[PDB]
RNA sequence: GGGAAACUCACCAGGUCCAGACACAAUAAGGAUUGACAGAUUGAGAGCUCUUUCUUGAUUUUGUGGGUGGUGGUGCAUGGCC
């Protein structure tokens, strides 16, 4: 798609930092919930990331749920240049 | 359709080192005088603001 | 808060029946075989019960914790 | 060798693209001469007819500040060194196009080879 | 940026649709379930609605 | 210094008669086995939410017709409990499928 | 679940948009490409298209393979429901 450069690396800033998106089927919504883009700039990325390995899409009553994969963990960290060792919430968290 | 150009060459450099900028710049906030204003029929219009800002000239 | 019995009776089994189509989607690989859900103070508990839970889990839950944020997210819970 | 002979230059446009800040290409980068963001200009020798020369070198080289430029050649080089990596096993079997023209804006950075082409520009 | 891709829809049965398969047409919005008849039919003993006269 | 009384309100709303039967028994018990007063569970109306739809997804067919319904039920018990006997109540007797709303304040 | 003014809507007379993933090849930073004020134009304050001349900056465009969408067809290919 079609998008600027500033959108397309604040999707890829919160996949990365997330892991997980998830996103109603609702083209035409001029924000999507916790992006500050489209829903479409959100809905597009993700499936042109999905056609390279590098995510995971899950249909389920009209709500895409985008889930991060290890070669995509790889992908974006080469992307938004972060060091090794960062990123995304594969956690050990602390009280759970 | 995208009419090409050859270049953006819009400024008379002079013989060492005087530069001018002809097609005098955008005065508005969003537009930090890098970009030029369009010159039609007197029409002097910004294209930064894609579309606000056409000034009589 | 500021919903009537009859619509939060009605929006609970719309959420069970929403968690439960979420999961025959996205565990069905490692056999789920049927959530339950229990509302506690500050906390709402989602069992899975699939047969194959070390598939669930994943390495050192991180397939669980993948869920567990989808389904925070899209139901809108706080984390 | 024990030097490096102008990759101090490709390792400060490297990292000039990262944290988005080099502004490639002709009118890009001209655009930014015309405000106060440049920071470093590079510029190329082997064009035709040389008014792109002419016409970077004289907004460069104001006599108001922000004074720096090399004058290395290779534009396509200056594209492998500047912003197009399309390596495919990368003994480098790419698609390169020229750039002839690379401005540095707030390089997100740091020390070495910076202050080493910056004093070596900026101190004879 | 496109102002021409739009038109009113703040009601009638395009304003709204099946929250399981977005369909428009014989919706239950008894309670606000918003589900269509035939996906109620399906979801019914999950959202707990069960048949005894 | 803690104990205050307060005249508390707990509701019980359920879909299921057991469990709320079985956590409104746990209530009366455990605020009268140490002594609280109680306007004790006041079974409300149950309400019948009935959903008539027709069986068919096409419209072939002699026209017939089925009543979903999903009851609900209401309880609510008045106590008089001190801060601290509220909060272990309040906590306690929680159930996969009874919901509770503790209030304060009878005016 | 069919009480359709628009939507629904699948039909008609017209105008937009790509929401054509991905991969290859081409073009190309001396700009691949986006958008637009006013006027003509159009039902329209759709820059759809044209005058023009700004803007934009590798996201896209062109060809091939291959996808996606379809209230398109066959319920005499089928599931599920009735």
């Amino acid at each position: 798609m079609l998008m600027p450069k500033e959108d397309r690396n604040k999707i890829h800033q919160y996949l990365f930092q997330e892991g997980v998106v998830v996103a109603k089927k609702d083209f035409n919504q001029a924000k999507h919930e916790e992006i500050d883009t489209k829903n479409l700039y959100v809905i597009k990325a993700l499936q042109s990331l999905t056609s390279k390995g590098y995510v995971k899409t899950q249909f389920s009553w009209q709500y895409y749920y985008y889930t991060l994969t290890e070669e995509g963990v790889e992908y974006l960290r080469e992307y938004l240049n972060l060091p090794e060792h960062i990123v995304p919430g594969t956690y050990i968290q602390e009280r759970n | 359709k995208k009419v090409k150009l050859a270049v953006l060459s819009y400024y008379k450099v002079d013989a060492e080192g005087k530069v001018t900028k002809l097609r005098r710049e955008c005065s508005n906030p969003t537009c930090g005088a890098g970009v030029f204003l369009a010159n039609h029929k007197d029409r002097l219009y910004c294209g930064k603001c894609h579309s606000v800002y056409k000034v009589n000239a | 808060a500021l919903i009537s019995k009859k619509r939060k009776l009605v929006a609970d089994g719309v959420f069970y029946a929403e968690l439960n189509e979420f999961f025959t989607r996205e565990l069905a690989e490692e056999g789920y075989s049927g959530v339950e859900v229990r509302v506690t103070p500050t906390k709402t508990e989602v069992i899975i019960r699939a047969t194959r839970t070390q598939d669930v889990l994943g390495e050192n839950g991180r397939r669980i914790n993948e869920l567990t944020l989808l389904v925070q997210k899209r139901f809108k819970y706080a984390p | 060798a024990e030097v490096t002979i102008e990759d101090a230059l490709k390792v400060v446009l490297r990292t000039a693209l990262v944290h988005d800040g080099l502004a490639r290409g002709l009118r890009e980068s001209t655009k930014a001469l015309t405000r106060g963001e440049a920071l470093l200009v590079v510029l190329v020798s082997s064009v035709t007819e040389a008014n792109i020369i002419k016409l970077v070198e004289g907004l460069a080289n104001d006599p108001e500040n922000k004074v720096p430029l090399i004058k290395v050649a290779d534009a396509k080089q200056l594209g492998e060194w500047a912003g197009l990596g399309k390596i495919d096993r990368e003994g480098n079997a790419r698609k390169v196009v020229g750039a002839s023209v690379v401005v540095v804006k707030n390089w997100g950075a740091e020390t070495d080879e910076l202050s080493m082409i910056m004093e070596h520009f900026s101190q004879q | 940026e496109n102002v021409w891709f739009s038109h009113p829809r703040r009601y009638g049965k395009g304003s709204r649709q099946c929250r399981v398969c977005s369909s428009h047409t014989g919706l239950i919005r008894k309670y606000g379930l918003n589900i269509c008849r035939q996906c109620f039919r399906e979801k019914a003993n999950d959202i707990g609605f069960n048949k005894f006269r | 210094q803690q104990q205050q009384i307060i005249k508390i309100r707990i509701t019980l709303t359920s879909t299921k008669v057991k469990q709320l039967e079985n956590v409104s028994s746990n209530i009366v018990k455990n605020a009268e086995q140490h002594n609280l007063v109680k306007k004790g569970p006041v079974r409300l109306p149950t309400k019948v939410l009935k959903i008539s739809t027709r069986k068919t997804p096409n419209g072939e067919g002699s026209k017939t017709w089925e009543t979903y319904e999903m009851r609900i039920h209401k309880r609510y018990i008045d106590l008089e409990a001190p801060v601290q006997i509220v909060k272990r109540i309040t906590q306690i007797t929680i159930e996969p499928g009874v919901d509770v709303e503790v209030v304060v304040a009878s005016n």
